[PDB]
């Protein structure tokens, strides 16, 4: 096989300026190389082919270059909607057309610790077997963040799942959900649920917790 | 100017397949490379496999190997991808896409499908029931509260707050698919501590597949 | 557009009756659909650059330069990163992203003349970055 290496696979910047962004195969592979844009929700977008050359209509401001193992692309000087993320890929008449991992071309700003929330289960929902516990790191900045469930003190894994905002575009933090999902009879057994969070921003981890029962 | 025409969303059970369709007008595939990939919800693009006329076969990523099969119709212009076994981390966007490789030198004139998405769940199409996140009694003079859309089948559900009128701090998650094979997600907000006797907040959620509407009010628990 | 591509003139053949040395063939394509091809070819003491222009058909692949009279035809090879020109004397050539033989692709150049009735016996040009008279 041939792998397509894209480190860093995030970049944090701002309009003004210039982006480099690398990807390496794990062998030659000449000029048979592309670069594609995505935004969240939306169709990739070719930028660049046979490693050098601009697809049509593609501004100026984006050049890629290199031949053998090591390829480029360069935004000269970013502008605002150019904060996506970037893969190349093998493209070329023989396989494989293999991709690259991608890199998240991001906003900078400052570290910002989760405000952290916890909320129980509702009444109405615990009355059909199922009880969904939920916290709420909210406004935080970088992405790098771990969420752990303690009921009655114990570690809980395999019963939660988490999901993320896309960087706000006032001011450029992520938010995430953590939500623990437990049959009522589960929940009914402990008395403090609990949600740890650790985060860059953070000098200890932060717990909320509640009682099972106000 | 060649266009790719793909067969639209499909839901499909855990162990069944899926035979996705590509159909070509203003042009075929006989000298250019057809290829599938897909990108999995947040995820990447992975390259499944694809027909290579250069060297007369199709070929596959490991990945896929032994549970895709990529295949063309020369008569109806029509690419396929058939993926076998399907499990839950098949759901994603599956493209085909025309690579324009076969002058020496070109204009890279690609072409991609519109994308097909697979949800591979046991579910049948079913509304939301609609829970609070109420605002803790327990902070910079703000609360949090929200409500989290349980149980319906298939995406998408939309979220306002207060008819559109509180956009302001508002977050709604991107959905997760459950193992029951329905989805769940939740949308909060961050309002005034002051504002919590005085100012109502209701979510209104919609999900049209199942013609459904829910509006709960958010309130600070008895 | 001004899109660029490099590439070696590996080996060549014809159904009639010879570079030294040749330098990389360098391909633009212009707005409009042509593409000019740039090589360096030491013949004779003497460095020859050579331009041909292609001129764009309604077929894939297929161009004509030398004012109509040639028709030439370029196709990629099995073998990876590898082309073969045809031309229409009647001519053949081998195009690769490598300066280094691959036996293969010489080996696949040999069926493609031979089914387009050139003589068999291929001529490997050797490669040099710069021509020295
Ligand atoms: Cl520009």
């Amino acid at each position: 096989e041939i792998v397509l290496t894209q480190s860093p696979a995030t970049l944090s910047l701002s309009p003004g300026e210039r982006a480099t962004l690398s990807c390496r195969a794990s062998e030659s592979v000449s000029s048979s190389v592309a670069w594609y844009q995505q935004k969240f929700g939306q169709a990739p977008r070719l930028l660049i082919y046979d490693a050098s050359n601009r697809a049509t209509g593609i501004p100026a401001r984006f050049s890629g270059s290199g031949s053998g193992t090591d390829f480029t692309l360069t935004i000269s000087s970013l502008e605002p909607e150019d904060f996506a993320v970037y893969y190349c890929q093998l493209r070329s008449n023989w396989p494989p057309l293999t991709f690259g991992g991608g890199t998240k071309v991001q906003i900078k700003r400052t570290v910002a610790a989760p405000s952290v929330f916890i909320f129980p289960p509702s009444d109405e929902q615990l009355k059909s077997g199922t009880a969904s516990v939920v916290c709420l790191l909210n406004n935080f900045y970088p992405r790098e963040a771990k969420v752990q469930w303690k009921v009655d003190n114990a570690l809980q894994s395999g019963n939660s799942q988490e999901s993320v905002t896309e960087q706000d575009s006032k001011d450029s933090t992520y938010s995430l959900s953590s939500t623990l999902t437990l049959s009522k009879a589960d929940y009914e057994k402990h008395k403090v649920y609990a949600c740890e969070v650790t985060h860059q921003g953070l000098s200890s981890p932060v717990t909320k917790s509640f009682n099972r029962g106000e | 100017q060649v266009q790719l025409v793909q067969s639209g969303a499909e839901v499909q059970k855990p162990g069944s397949s899926v035979k996705v369709s590509c159909k070509a007008s203003g042009g075929t595939f006989s000298r250019y490379p057809l290829i599938w990939v897909r990108q999995t919800p947040g995820q990447g693009l992975e390259w499944m496999g694809g027909i290579f006329p250069v060297i007369g076969r199709t070929n596959y990523a490991e990945k896929f190997q032994g549970r895709v099969t990529i295949t063309a119709d020369e008569s109806t212009s029509t690419a396929y991808m058939e993926l076998n076994s399907l499990t839950s981390e098949d759901t994603a966007v599956y493209y085909c896409a025309r690579l324009d490789t076969y002058e020496i030198l070109g204009y890279g004139t690609d072409v991609w499908g519109q994308g097909t998405t697979v949800t591979v769940s046991s579910a049948s199409t079913k509304g939301p029931s609609v829970f609070p996140l109420a605002p803790s009694s327990k902070s910079g003079g703000t609360a949090a509260l929200g409500c989290l859309v349980k149980d319906y089948f298939p995406e998408p559900v939309t979220v306002s707050w207060n008819s559109g009128a509180l956009t302001s701090g508002v977050h709604t998650f991107p959905a997760v698919l459950q193992s029951s094979g329905l989805y769940s997600l939740s949308s909060v907000v961050t309002v005034p501590s002051s504002s919590l006797g005085t100012q109502t907040y209701i979510c209104n959620v919609n999900h049209k597949p199942s013609n459904t509407k829910v509006d709960k009010k958010v309130e600070p628990k008895s | 557009v001004a899109v660029s591509g490099k590439w070696y003139l590996k080996a060549m053949t014809a159904d009639q009756e010879k570079p030294d040395s040749v330098t990389p063939m360098i391909l633009k394509a212009q707005k409009g659909g042509n593409l000019e091809a740039k090589i360096t070819m030491l013949t004779n003491g003497q460095c020859q650059n050579i331009t041909v222009v292609l001129h764009k058909t309604s077929e894939p692949g297929k161009y004509t330069a030398y004012e109509g009279q040639r028709v030439v035809f370029i196709q990629p090879s099995p073998v990876r990163d590898h082309y073969i020109l045809y031309c229409e004397i009647r001519m053949a050539k081998l195009l690769g992203r490598d300066p280094e033989q691959s036996q293969e692709a010489l080996e696949d150049f040999r069926e493609f003349s031979r089914a387009k009735g050139l003589n068999q016996e291929i001529l490997e040009l050797a490669q040099s970055e710069t021509c020295s008279p």
